């Protein structure tokens, strides 16, 4: 197999730089249209990264940050696969994630909002995909939290996440919602997504038969990333 | 087939997750950081550095930048570069860093990079790929960073060549300095007005 | 007005007693029917409890327990009206409540569920409703949490509450539940409720227009309570 | 028209928010509990007590007992009592308490209730209305404790005397016992099998 | 009850600054998005006009500009309720009214449309709602009219609004039309709000029970304001 | 719940409404006027001028300003003042003026506000509110005037220091003149473009 | 991978062990609520049987009992594969079978039907399933017959089975019926499954592409067992 | 995700299938079968017996019977059994037996097995996990089966204790007799009724 570019991105199927409802986009957006190139070596590579410098717990955000004792909250595991748009299993590839406590505070020197911080969570981690495309991690279930675009604006409970795979073509950075949240319906950042089904792609569900007895609910949340075509005739990219 | 899954900005606390040592917070024992250069890494040195502006010429305080980049002989250290060449074996190609809080100014030390083939024979003037992530943006910014010491071949660059608008060029070149023994290249991104940088869909 | 007696409890619209999928009423139902009696001054009165001897924090469950911090977890605010049947408005009743903390965890020596302690939060409080009916608490929203009915058995969050009003008959005890929880649409004790309209009854509303912006969220609950008929023909109740 | 709320089971942690003391939570000043004599309540102090036991016949370690009787002269603190006689200004008429969680005993400390006018100009004999609560239990379970040394009054009650079937008759009434001065009515609850206490829907 | 802020303004609700079609609009709106800031008590007062100073006509358009003989055009009574969004009534506030004669054409130096001006009728008034919300003037319906937006624009008649209440947050400036006029569903200007429901929140409904016989037809509308939150924990207003 | 009826623009006519003297209609004995200073006012007297321009930096011949303010104690004058504080009896504190057809310009005869409390115990520096309304605009636009000569209070004012982007804090402050004994504060407003003037969603 | 404990059984997908329509289960079942535990090693072991002791005809119902010829009745196949709940294949479980003769006549003494005995059908068999959990075997179609329940019960054709796999936990025995048959829509033993969806995951289908011309025709029918969940953190299982 | 195929009940032919000598069926060469003791197999043995009971206390006649347990050394003969420790070689540790039609009398000759690990680093006491299929019965019922001579381990047992009815504790324990050398456990079981045994969901 000789591999071709990653097929173009679907910008239809993302928001636009430009969304006036989430206000902070309104002088950090291009006002040009975005040059499209045709790809090189550049970018279809990416760097790699090995298993032997992640710590054991670093998939844990339950207990990486833990001191004298555990973080309060909801305990959940959240799993899925992450897969090109062809449909095959992204392998090795970097998944870093960041959440706010059960509170709806983050541990970051910006944010002072008076959901209470929690001594022993972080709300950090991150982990590789595995051959089949699998990734697994555990942690206390955000709580949602108020920001100030509207002055009253509140976003549903989320975990960001971001990924770095195969190509830097697939560079990308997004979050996640979880399954019957009302204020999903409200927020402005998740309604910059032009279409239902892919605000629905958004949502990890919920996965009950992997909860485990006394301990803690599952989450399913499947991530798919752009996929290289492959050639078979000229092959340009060099 | 199935759709990408939709991009959203990384907001403000995006440190958390990418730099948790800027948001001082110790859990990991290797921290990613912006530190290309390794001790028997081969190359000329040199640091990037820059600010990001937003559309009232502000530097952004709270943005992250990635690069990616060749080795000094211009191939890539990673499994889908093609060249059958050998990769420099102790540089990783990448990195990571945030705006200060305070000053917005950004910075990166890595080794100036070779060039790489283009496409149908071509060959590409030396480059580094830079993406920014931030709140407010809603889908990380692609743009590339040129060396305005490279005037020949950033010329004939086959992407350069590729934006019609030729005044808009020289917002990807970044200025050579040498700040006592050191070699600085400066570039300012302006996502927005005036000598706007041209950002790219890759 | 001259008062009869309360209209009479609805069978179909509560739980029955044995209810074999919450595994503990088995044994604590009772096999005979009830006898059904006429109301007497028995039934009909009720004790009086005095605002006097509240404290100012027995309805601010964030507070009531702090010692030396906030407890951690979702700022909401519960509020709603209790009326009877025929919608007049409850004055001047006990409304009781208690609930786990963020982890889903109760302060109780029986439970020793992993979910952690938080050493500032205590789970109960106490309030009169006004003469409107009305009533207002401030909490921590409860996580979802496993007990053994069957060995992975979970419930979604709730507020248990308990209601002490003008007349005997119409003392009660109940729980409600938040809006768009998955987890109520598998609950056995929830369950036990035979019609999908009484279910809906104990669900709490999102009432997004009364968050308070940088704070807390805000959910609506009313509750109905049984009525008393009026008399103008023979008073047969003395 | 609106229908009422539905019950649900107490479950075994409604010590939390009806008997906190129980559950070793310190929150409020004044605490609800199982005395309702106060020193100058007027009446004979008598002790009520029992078990509640379930179906294999093993006492409830969690159940939770209100009652609500009248005072003295037969007078409810409650302004629903239309009598237009005054009641004992000193007396709540209610009380809540927690069996054991290691015996399963519960007790309260009360007088022994005057007779209260029933329907149609009758007159009921002396009782105590009383509710359970309990994990397991969907509904609390209402039923009436009447005293074995008011027989002539007990064989005139209406309420009684509505149970057709006689032989549970007995399962309402307490037995008077006397520890050293004090008046005991022990009275055990039995939810389910034989000997059945008789539970009304009121 | 202890007032709190008034509950953020939906944007969604109301028409965008820049609306591309209402071509005024382009030059008129600002580039920056709006800046939410959080209330203080200069945004919760508000002045107080008192009756005392208002003339016994000031409601009455069809007479109190009259000078010779009556405005031609037709007579209608306009009245309605203006209740703040939680519905309490919006007690004394100042409704002040202005329109064009039956012509379409406005008494004003700039209006120079062929529409004939009517020597005694004048276009405005004003009165203050009551205690229970309640307001009603009298007028000649207005006729619709050509403006320039696009060469042959034309509006559906309609009578324009303003209300000063009891917080500078509710300051509004709107108009209604006249149920059953077609050219609504054209209209640029009406079209600047986004959704169906909310344009139709700006129509007048005919109310035929209250028409009078031989004199005038009536029209119901009304007003819904921002209301203000009341608070039961922290007050920090001040 | 209810949804706020929504805004529509004023347009060009909005005279006849609400300053009929400025379309030559004499209806109303007594008519709202831009001059809140009456004999017995207390406090400095000032006149608040300026003009509003469009994104072309023309400015608005037909627009129509109100504003609001507390007098020179900083009370305002509304029951929904908590303050406890008498306010001054001869002071409405609201006042509305159009721009003159031919040149633009607007003013106010008014006098220079106290300091009002701001939230959780904090103090705003003297400051007017602002709101236009006119033709092409859908929704009128609310903005604040703060004073020049009281540098030390705006540099602690909550609102102002709420605006993140520094620089635009400038365009709500007016510039105080002294036209031969009077007080003059210039606040130009700008609607679009260069400069544009801050305005609040309240 | 290491494995945790099996999925919870769902009880609303098996019938209750107290259903008075079949009448035997009056005095048969349990009067308590069954205990759930938290499974051991006990529960997720199970014995191996080597496929080494099977004779060559025991999944050959048409010809492991035959004597002096061939058994009467329609000739047929029955195919499929055994999974687990997650859709692992379960391999090499033993598959029990037996079942009446085309008369609706079992082999056994307390069976006096007055269907007719067949002299060269048995009635029984077994087999291991294959690495893909595939299992074959070959049979004559068993005709329905009644029973006493209620005096005229007739049970629709059913083939019984029985499996014994991974975990002690999967044990289970069922029957499978045949598409089409009128007599599903009837029986009391069938009808003790709550919902139809359950229902219809014991009939087997109609597999005409499998049907081997002029010789037999064939059934195609899956069967799911409990599985087990994945353990990435504490394994408490030991 | 898939659902379980839902359980029916074996009915009175399940011999047929699955012990087809008891109908008089000779079609197999090997018969699964009661006898858990080969030659060289490990431990002492031991022989367990009983009848089961319906709720008119009358004996099941059809019912067929399973148990499941380790070796003499807690070890299961499974690929599951994760305690890295040798199995016996010579022990199947599963037998079916079928109740004799005329007098419902079931036994088997097995081993008495050691003890194996409980969940978190716990020892269960002895036992054999026993399921039961019979017409009447909808899902094949659990128990377990543990022996009266091993009370102390019985009493640390996290299973028995998992059972809060602690009277319903004793209806698991087989009583312990010696028919003349041989040593028998006699474990009837009632399926419902006074002494109902405990049946688990596992
Ligand atoms: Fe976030
Ligand atoms: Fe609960
Ligand atoms: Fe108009
Ligand atoms: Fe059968």
């Amino acid at each position: 197999i000789i591999w071709g570019a990653y097929a173009q991105r679907n910008t239809e199927d993302h928001p636009p730089a430009y969304a006036p409802g989430y206000k902070t986009s309104v002088l950090r957006s291009p006002k040009n249209a975005l040059i499209s190139i045709a790809e090189t070596l550049s970018e279809v590579t990416a760097p790699h990264f090995s298993a032997d410098k992640f710590g054991p717990k670093d998939n844990d955000l339950i207990l990486n940050y833990a001191k004298d004792g555990l973080p309060i909250g909801e305990r959940v595991i959240v799993h899925g696969y992450v897969r090109d748009q062809f449909g095959r299993p992204v392998k090795n590839a970097l998944v870093e994630v960041w959440q706010a406590n059960a509170s709806g505070r983050y541990r970051h020197p910006n944010d002072q909002y008076i959901g209470a911080m929690d001594p022993n969570f972080g709300g950090c981690g991150r982990m590789l995909t595995d051959d089949n495309g699998y990734y697994v991690f555990r942690t206390i279930k955000p709580g949602p939290y108020p920001w100030r675009n509207r002055i009253n604006e509140w976003s549903p409970a989320h975990i960001h996440f971001s990924l770095i795979a195969d190509g830097w073509a697939q560079r990308l950075i997004s979050q996640f919602y979880f399954e019957g949240d009302t204020l999903i319906d409200s927020c402005p950042i998740l309604k910059t997504i032009p279409s239902e089904q892919q605000r629905r792609a958004l949502i990890a569900l919920e996965d009950k038969s992997n909860f485990i007895e006394a301990d803690s609910r599952c989450y399913r949340f499947d991530i798919t990333l752009r996929g290289r075509r492959a050639t078979y005739f000229e092959n340009d990219l060099t | 087939e199935l759709k990408e899954t939709p991009s959203q900005t990384g907001g403000p606390y995006v440190h958390i997750g990418l730099l948790p040592k800027q948001a001082n917070i110790e859990v990991f024992e290797h921290n990613l950081d912006n530190n290309l250069v390794q001790d028997n890494t081969q190359g000329q040195r040199i640091r990037l550095e820059g600010q990001v502006f937003d559309g009232l010429g502000l530097p952004l305080r709270d943005v992250l930048i990635e690069i990616w980049q060749a080795d000094t002989n211009g191939v890539y250290p990673s499994q889908a570069d093609t060249q059958g060449k050998q990769v420099d074996p102790n540089f990783l190609g990448w990195g990571r860093t945030g705006a200060d809080f305070g000053t917005g100014f950004w910075s990166f030390n890595t080794i100036k990079p070779g060039a790489v083939p283009g496409r149908k024979g071509s060959t590409q003037a030396p480059h580094i790929s830079l993406i920014i992530f931030a709140r407010g943006i809603n889908i990380g910014l692609h743009t590339r960073v040129y060396f305005d010491d490279e005037a020949e071949a950033n010329a004939k660059d086959p992407v350069l060549n590729s934006i019609e608008w030729a005044t808009r060029r020289q917002t990807l070149v970044a200025k050579r300095e040498e700040r006592d023994g050191e070699v600085v290249y400066r570039f300012d991104i302006r996502i927005q007005g005036e000598n706007e940088t041209v950002f790219f869909d890759i």
